């Protein structure tokens, strides 16, 4: 048995951190966001 | 390397985390533990802490 | 060039745009509340997104 | 997950502070407190 | 500025807040955190703390 001094549970707080490597684009779920333009065969106002 | 045309860079960027912490308590833990290595109550140890 | 900018006028015909005067003595920002909140990490940054 | 030392909840106290820029006048809710005098057409003792 | 007649002043006045506090505990937090900047256990840091 080894009794060791630890940090009291009430003087620390677990905080969830979300780590990201880059900011997702506007049309993140779209494989081809350029197909709204390539399929505008009548024009756009 | 005449046709490479590709570049890679890395951002060592940081944020600020948490609210309601105590920075003096951690700073005490940091500079007390690394006392046989870097002298405590130093300007550099206080900054990094 | 200063007579041409109506510096000759009767200074009693110049009216403030509110028609009133004012003597303001307001208790102002000292900064003790904000520095206190920073050390306690309660509200470290008070500038809002707006 | 990031465990960080925080301040224990029992060693600090939230205190409400009321910040005012000036002391309100005696007749604060009165737009014209001088109409009690301007309408004393019989006099005041 | 010949017809201004209006003056503006600002009072940097303060109060005393709270009861039952501990000033030595905050003063420890203040002068420990700003240790890589201003030297702790100083007369000025103790006053402002």
């Amino acid at each position: 048995i080894k009794t060791a001094p630890v940090v009291p549970p009430t003087e620390q707080r677990d905080m969830v951190q979300e780590e990201r490597v880059g900011t997702p684009v506007k049309n993140a779920g779209n494989a081809n966001p350029a197909a709204d333009s390539d399929n505008a065969t009548e024009g756009v106002v | 390397g005449r046709a490479a045309r590709s570049t890679v860079r890395m951002e060592s960027r940081i944020q600020s985390f948490g609210e309601g912490k105590d920075v003096d308590n951690f700073m005490a833990k940091f500079h007390n533990q690394l006392s046989g290595v870097y002298e405590r109550r130093s300007e550099g140890v206080a900054n990094f802490g | 060039s200063m007579l041409r900018n109506w510096s000759w006028v009767n200074v009693h015909n110049v009216h403030s745009v509110t028609g009133t005067s004012e003597n303001v003595v307001l208790a102002g920002y000292v900064g003790l509340s904000r520095t206190h909140d920073y050390i306690m990490d309660t509200r470290s940054t008070p500038a809002t997104s707006q």
